[PDB]
């Protein structure tokens, strides 16, 4: 039974205790570095480099490889929005929602913004098409729930909206991603599963109103989506919650 | 002041009350109107708690304590110094809890997101409301709830639960611990696989999910994928607080025994319950 | 300097009034105090 | 005190008056309940015990 | 009334993913066996296939022989009555030898040598699993993090079952097999030394395990809430940063003032979850071999009126 | 308290009377509490 | 001595006086509270001592 | 670069840095007024 | 040892500056903690003992 | 080699302003010693 | 012994400054306490034992 | 053992210069409270003892 | 060598200016230790 | 073999300046070994 202390009542357990003080305050600003690889250093609203840093320096440049040979990423590195952010503030101090100017779902700020990603597919490690349609997808059918090909499409606003004709899949992991909707003007969209409530009579879409399924972005190609593309249907999609209110 | 992508998102909109009075930032807080809330009901509290250390008589941190009134107060007010301050920290404190929950409600909505994270909030706050608020008033006092010290609350934790036993045989606090411990596993298990994915060997190329799912195959068979697995760590955290307020909720209210003796149910089924051997037999 | 957006004139009436509201508070705290000390000296 | 307006030339008024606001009013509370929990100015103690009120 | 994304509401199956081939022996991997829709309403609906190597099949055979040991030993208790088996399944016990054996294995199999059986065969099982943990990492040529992972709560493991009852002195310290007699052994490890409450140790272990719970409710729902945006790919979010990254960073910088990013949240997850053990081992090591009472300590170190 | 309408030109009334509401009533609802909790007050016996 | 002024091209004026006025009111309320605690030097005590009113 | 983080020029610091004087002044003389009220009322040396 | 200038060309000076003013302040507080702690040097107690406030 | 982008004149000036910080502190330190030092000194 | 710079083509001067500054300031903090923790040494009970304060 | 300097070919020094330093500090620190721990080797208790301190 | 992107210059100043700080700190701790062990040696 | 990338040359330096190092160490402790066990021996 150990049980000595060195001094005043500092026995192995205050050793420890103290010593492990020490490690999760080392461990504590070893974790908030790794998390400033994106995002850093801070800017003012005008994009400008801001005075106030913070207390923890950036960590040092690490660099992954990309797997099909797309690249490599080096962070923290530079960084900039490579799009035209139309907003504008509506006060001169910080601290204050900056105003859209002009549709802010069309322009692609807010709830409905999206992020400048590679324009290239993503590539699964077999390096083909990660999310493809179904129709494309060799021996893929519908296992369980309710087959959504051919039911009527409703927005927001109660009105048909188009009827869904595929349903593109992640091939890996072997789950629906997107619905491909087939508008009254006979022009395609994609939806992402998560933002479509299918029933037993229709396929729902809580977040879009019936005249803005035509706003949707589209796909270059009719058989592929790339990772910009997609961004760019999401936050459509998504800002649809907060920009098609007025309407529902 | 600004994260490099930031600007894009800080557009007015999705507030749940107000709309322009309270519908900016204090550096890289969003301040709603429960913003405003929640800040003066945690100064409140905390300042209270300070103040309830210089009536206790010690500055040790550890030391301080803010007990419930005495069993004797029933469900009314008690003297500051006595049992009152606890009851203005426990109001202070669920005003705060609940304010941060509407207040990250009106963070989602403006940044498009689901409402997951307060839901989940939620759930721990309807446990914490369990410890302090449902349980005592089922129980007829403020003095069952626990106090609010770091080393005094775990006294309650211990009374309470030797008030029945061995408080291992509580079979919801058996599923909730369940419930915890598979939880702290699948978070090591997920931090553990994508940190692997994008941290590979040396100098070799990141790697994809099929990576993952073919590493957990290769090892238990089995892959719940990686939308499954934050479901799943959802899920866990949440069932096991449920099963936590669950068997608190029946601790004094159903049952008031030892809870060892709730399993005697099982060894008393009537077509083995006198055969002789064993333990109980 | 030139933060807020407000110019000198602006910040100086805005002063004026908010140095108003103070000193009609803080007046309203000394009767409130004369009151306390004539009641319960804390002296 | 002449130059001070110009503390309005770098805090925008729509947020120093929420924290004004709230400051004070935390303030006031804090002063007034630690009257309270003292039984020397304890105004409804101090009232109980005048006016045999207990 | 809006999707929550907690269950698949479509199930799509195609042909039956093998997986990727880095350094893998494809002789070792078995078949892909079969798809279950009940597990495909939350998760994969496919099930293998599992790799069974050299440690592999060392470690299942080896669990295997630590679990038919107990069981057996359990149907010993129970008399071989199979009626008794299931009425008293969770009281029986294999209890380690009294503590008049010391460290020593001459203890008889009824008093404690079939415990050490057992014990040497789990030691193996669960030895033989980190091994596997770490070759099936290296195969894909993925990092070790599982492995090292595994190593926090194998040391839990090792202390609770191995290395504090030699520092201790005896196999008496141990842990019996048995699902309410291990429960007994807690209540009672913490009763023997004066309040488990009181360790440091114990405390900061659950610190942890509770922030555990509070991350990964908190990490799931932000991933199921930019679920919307692609946000559970987070390899790609980490290799090129979508806007599902950006609006969980932007959420948890207006809620709490700061926030993570897809790669880094998960080094929080990770250290938050080996914490758990590795300062729960820390202070089950210190209990007993340092401080007997912990409510004393605790008074002597503040944390408790005098 | 000539000059004290300059406020309206920060505040938007349509939301400054509801959080005004709010504030006055919930120290409504403290004070009553509050004299609840002594004993030479409570008139909820 | 004379160049402190400086120190305003080294830190935003802004966050500055916002930390300086929260450090300002928790060092004031932290001594005063450190007061109220000492028996000595409680105001509020020593007056109801002086004047017999417990 | 130590030409201004803040973007502030040298007359512009000046001027702010000469009306926070002011303000700490004043704090400070006010605050020595309480300390020698308070020490002649009850002194701690 | 009067060319220490050198180091504001390596460290950045306003963490270097916010750094130091913690670490004083939480110095400083810890001293004075240390002799509020200690009876032969709390100056509260001491006054107390020397005017008879008890 | 320089990591601060400060230059070498820009360094020479931040550092007198702060020796000067560093000398005021000290001077009122070193008073304050003394002060208590000749009240009650621990030697 | 002179050629010691080359630590400086190794380390990083910020990461070395920085540690070092951290490490001395605990082991300092840590000898003071242990000075302090025992009697034989602690100069403040010392002290107060050399002029009867207490 | 002269080419032993071949080491530094397989080993990148950043890494065992870091470990070796955190070893044998954690190792001098471990010692010298092994010694406090002993009453024999604690030689503050012996200066005491010695000195007639207590 | 090449590890922080230091020459040979550079580093031998950094060198030279840290070695100063070190025995100002060194000399100061010297003159602490030789008060003390007059005070109450440990010796 | 350019595990570390040192050119065969660069190891000579690093080497014979850390054996300095080490020696220095070194020294330094037997001297405090030899300090302490004329003070009281612990064999
Ligand atoms: C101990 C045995 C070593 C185990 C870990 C070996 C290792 O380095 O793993 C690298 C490991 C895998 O690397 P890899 O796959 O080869 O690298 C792939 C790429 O190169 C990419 O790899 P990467 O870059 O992703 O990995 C880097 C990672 C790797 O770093 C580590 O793994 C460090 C392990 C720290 C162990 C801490 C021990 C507990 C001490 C508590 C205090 C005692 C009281 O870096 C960190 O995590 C740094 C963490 C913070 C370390 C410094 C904290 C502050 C120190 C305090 C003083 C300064 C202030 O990286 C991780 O997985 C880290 C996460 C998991 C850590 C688990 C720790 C387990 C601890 C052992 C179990 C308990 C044993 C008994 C302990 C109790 C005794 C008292
Ligand atoms: C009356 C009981 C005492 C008490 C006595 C103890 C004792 C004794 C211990 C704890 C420990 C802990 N206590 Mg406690 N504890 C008490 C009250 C609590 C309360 C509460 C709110 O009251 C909580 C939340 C906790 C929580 C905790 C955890 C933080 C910690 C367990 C960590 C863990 O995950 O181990 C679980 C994980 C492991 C044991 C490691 C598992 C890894 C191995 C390798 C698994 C292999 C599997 C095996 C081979 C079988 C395979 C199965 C098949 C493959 C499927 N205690 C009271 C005061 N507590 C432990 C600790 O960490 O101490 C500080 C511990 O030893
Ligand atoms: C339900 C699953 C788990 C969970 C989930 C969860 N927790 C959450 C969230 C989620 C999803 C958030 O979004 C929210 C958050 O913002 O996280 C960073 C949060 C949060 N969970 C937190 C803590 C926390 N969660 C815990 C538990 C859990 N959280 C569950 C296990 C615990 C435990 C088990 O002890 C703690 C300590 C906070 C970090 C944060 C909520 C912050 C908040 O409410 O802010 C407003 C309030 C304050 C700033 C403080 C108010 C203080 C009071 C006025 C005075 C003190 C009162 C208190 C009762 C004293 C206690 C004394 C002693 C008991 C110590
Ligand atoms: C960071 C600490 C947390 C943690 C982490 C953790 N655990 C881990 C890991 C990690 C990182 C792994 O990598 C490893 C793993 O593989 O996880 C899936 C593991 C693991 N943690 C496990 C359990 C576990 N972890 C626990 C706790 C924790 N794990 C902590 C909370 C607990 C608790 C709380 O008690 C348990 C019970 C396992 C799932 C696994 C280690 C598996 C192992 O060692 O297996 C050995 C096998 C045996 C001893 C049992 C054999 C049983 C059978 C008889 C085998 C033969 C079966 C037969 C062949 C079947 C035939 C079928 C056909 C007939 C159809
Ligand atoms: C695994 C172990 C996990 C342990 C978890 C429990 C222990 C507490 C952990 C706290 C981690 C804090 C990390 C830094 C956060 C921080 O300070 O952010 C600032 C806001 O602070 C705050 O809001 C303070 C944090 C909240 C109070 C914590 C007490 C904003 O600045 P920044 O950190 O973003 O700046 C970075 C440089 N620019
Ligand atoms: C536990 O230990 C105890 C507490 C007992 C003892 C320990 C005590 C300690 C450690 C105390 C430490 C005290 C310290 C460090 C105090 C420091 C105080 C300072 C620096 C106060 C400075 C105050 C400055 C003020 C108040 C200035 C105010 C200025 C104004 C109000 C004017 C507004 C400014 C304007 C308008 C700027 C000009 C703007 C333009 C556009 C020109
Ligand atoms: C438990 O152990 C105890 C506590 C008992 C004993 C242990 C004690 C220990 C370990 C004590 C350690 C003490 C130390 C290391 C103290 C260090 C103190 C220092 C370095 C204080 C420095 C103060 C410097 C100050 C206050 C400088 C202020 C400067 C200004 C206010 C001016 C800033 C403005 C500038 C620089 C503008 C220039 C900008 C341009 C663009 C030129
Ligand atoms: C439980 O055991 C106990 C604690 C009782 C006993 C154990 C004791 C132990 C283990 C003690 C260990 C002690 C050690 C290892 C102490 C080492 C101390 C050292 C190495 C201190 C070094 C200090 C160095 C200083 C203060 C250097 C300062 C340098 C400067 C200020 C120079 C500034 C740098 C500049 C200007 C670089 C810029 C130049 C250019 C060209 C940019
Ligand atoms: C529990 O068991 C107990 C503790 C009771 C007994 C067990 C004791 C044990 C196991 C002791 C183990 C001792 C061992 C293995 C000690 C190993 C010591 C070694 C390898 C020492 C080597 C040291 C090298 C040193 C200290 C180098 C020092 C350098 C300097 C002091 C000057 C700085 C210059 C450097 C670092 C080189 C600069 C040049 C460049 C290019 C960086
Ligand atoms: C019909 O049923 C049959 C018979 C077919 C199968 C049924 C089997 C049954 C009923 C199995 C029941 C199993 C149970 C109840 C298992 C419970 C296990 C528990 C709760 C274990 C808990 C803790 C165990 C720990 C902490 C073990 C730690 C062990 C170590 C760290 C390694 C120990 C190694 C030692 C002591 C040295 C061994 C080495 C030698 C040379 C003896
Ligand atoms: C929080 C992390 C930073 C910790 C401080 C940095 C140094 C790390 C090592 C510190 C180790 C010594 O830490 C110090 O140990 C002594 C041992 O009696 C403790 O003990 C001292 O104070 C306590 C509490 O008043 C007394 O009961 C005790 O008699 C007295 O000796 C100190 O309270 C502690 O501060
Ligand atoms: C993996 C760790 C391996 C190293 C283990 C070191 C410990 C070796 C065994 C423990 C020592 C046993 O010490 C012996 O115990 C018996 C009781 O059984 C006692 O016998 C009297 C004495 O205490 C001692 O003779
Ligand atoms: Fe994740």
């Amino acid at each position: 039974m150990v049980g000595v202390t060195a001094f005043g009542n500092f026995d192995l357990a205050s050793l420890a205790i103290y010593s492990f003080w020490i490690f999760l305050a080392g461990l504590i600003y070893y974790l908030q570095t790794e998390n400033m690889r994106e995002g850093y250093p801070l800017e003012n609203e005008d994009g400008t480099p801001a005075a106030n840093q913070g207390p923890f320096p950036l960590p040092k440049p690490k660099t992954f490889i990309l797997p099909h040979g797309r690249g490599t990423l080096t962070v923290p590195g530079p960084e900039s929005e490579d799009r035209p952010i139309a907003l504008a503030r509506t006060a001169v101090s910080e601290g204050f929602p900056h105003a859209p100017t002009g549709d802010p779902m069309k322009d692609g700020v807010g709830p409905a913004s999206w992020v400048a990603r590679r324009d290239l597919p993503e590539l699964d490690g077999h390096g083909h098409n990660k999310i493809k349609p179904m129709k494309a997808a060799a021996g893929f059918y519908v296992s369980a729930g309710k087959n959504p090909i051919g039911l009527p499409v409703r927005g927001c606003d109660l009105e048909i909206a188009g009827k869904v004709v595929d349903i593109w899949v992640d091939i890996p992991e072997q789950m629906a991603r997107f619905l491909e909707v087939e508008l009254k003007d006979g022009s395609t969209r994609l939806l992402p599963m998560q933002m479509v409530k299918v029933q037993s009579n229709r396929v729902h879409v809580n977040a879009l109103s019936s005249d803005l399924f035509a706003g949707i972005p589209t796909i270059k190609s009719p058989t592929e989506v790339t990772l910009l593309e997609e961004d760019k249907i999401c936050g459509y999609v998504a800002g649809g919650l907060m920009y098609a209110a007025p309407k529902r | 002041a600004l994260l490099s992508f930031e600007r894009k998102y800080r557009v007015p909109g999705g507030t749940l009350v107000g709309g322009n009075l309270f519908d900016f930032w204090v550096g890289p807080f969003y301040v709603g109107f429960f913003g405003v809330a929640t800040f003066f009901f945690a100064a409140l509290g905390i300042i209270l708690i300070a103040w309830s250390a210089v009536l206790q008589g010690t500055w040790n941190p550890q030391l301080i304590s803010v007990y419930p009134p005495a069993l004797e107060y029933g469900l009314g007010g008690a003297p500051l110094a006595k049992g009152g301050l606890w009851q203005i920290i426990t109001i202070c404190a669920t005003g705060a809890f609940v304010s941060w929950a509407l207040r990250e409600v009106e963070i989602c909505r403006k940044l498009g997101i689901g409402y997951h994270i307060p839901f989940a909030f939620a759930f721990a706050i309807l446990a914490y409301l369990t410890l302090v608020l449902f349980r005592p008033v089922m129980m007829g006092a403020w003095g069952y709830a626990f106090p609010y010290g770091i080393w005094t609350h775990l006294d309650w934790v211990s009374n309470t639960g030797y008030t029945y036993g061995n408080f291992h045989y509580n079979p919801a606090h058996m599923i909730a611990i369940t419930f915890f411990f598979t939880n702290a596993l699948a978070l090591a298990l997920h931090g553990a696989l994508v940190l692997s994915a994008a941290n590979p060997e040396k100098g070799k190329e990141m790697r994809t999910p099929d990576h993952e799912d073919t590493f957990f195959r290769d090892l238990v068979g089995y892959s719940i994928g990686t939308l499954g697995i934050h479901r799943l760590g959802l899920l866990l955290s949440l069932s096991a607080v449920f099963f936590s307020a669950l068997c608190m909720i029946i601790t004094g209210t159903i049952w008031f025994d030892q809870w060892v003796d709730w399993w005697q149910w099982w060894v008393k089924l009537p077509w083995w319950a006198n055969i002789p051997g064993g333990i109980n037999g | 300097l030139g933060y807020t957006g407000l110019t000198d004139e602006q910040a100086q009436e805005l002063h004026s009034v908010y140095m108003s509201g103070l000193w009609l508070f803080s007046a309203v705290a000394i009767v409130a105090h004369l009151a306390v000390y004539i009641w319960r000296p804390w002296f | 005190m002449s130059k001070f307006y110009k503390i309005w030339m770098i805090f925008d008024p729509r947020r120093v008056f929420v924290a004004q606001g709230v400051f004070l009013f935390l303030l006031a509370v804090m002063i007034h309940l630690i009257l309270l929990s003292t039984p020397s100015y304890n105004w409804l103690e101090i009232s109980a015990a005048k006016y045999n009120r207990v | 009334a809006e999707y929550q994304n907690i269950f698949t509401q479509v199930q799509v199956r195609g042909p039956a993913d093998l997986g990727m081939t880095e350094d893998v022996n494809l002789a070792n991997r078995s078949g892909v066996g079969p798809f279950s829709t009940l597990l495909g309403w939350f998760g994969n609906a496919q099930l293998g296939p599992i790799y069974l190597g050299s440690l592999g099949v060392l470690s299942l055979f080896s669990g295997l022989m630590w679990f038919f040991t107990i069981g057996i030993w359990f149907w010993y208790q129970a008399g071989w009555n199979p009626a008794v088996f299931l009425r008293d399944l969770f009281f029986f016990s294999l209890e380690p030898p009294a503590p008049e054996y010391g460290l020593s294995f001459a203890a008889p199999l009824k008093e404690g040598g079939l415990w050490l059986i057992a014990s040497f065969f789990m030691f193996v099982a669960v030895w033989s699993w980190w091994g596997r943990t770490y070759l099936r990492a290296q195969a894909l040529g993925m990092g070790k993090h599982t492995a090292w992972a595994f190593l926090s709560a194998i040391w839990l493991w090792m202390v609770l079952g191995f290395i504090r009852p030699i520092l201790m002195g005896s196999w008496s310290e141990a842990v019996p097999y048995g699902i309410f007699s291990h429960l007994d052994w807690t209540n009672n490890f913490s009763l023997v030394h004066g309040n488990l409450f009181y360790n440091p140790f114990h405390g900061l272990s659950i610190a942890f395990l509770y922030g555990s719970a509070l991350l990964f409710a908190m990490h799931g729902a932000t991933i199921l809430a930019v679920s919307r945006f692609g946000g559970e790919r987070e390899l790609e979010q980490i290799a090129d940063r979508g806007t599902a990254a950006e609006r969980a960073a932007l959420f948890w910088r207006w809620t709490m003032g700061f926030n993570a990013t897809m790669e880094g949240i998960h080094r929080w997850a990770i250290w938050m979850a080996v914490l758990v053990t590795l300062t729960g081992g820390i202070g089950i090591l210190l209990s007993g071999t340092v401080v007997d009472n912990w409510y004393v300590w605790g008074q002597n170190h503040g944390m408790a009126p005098l």
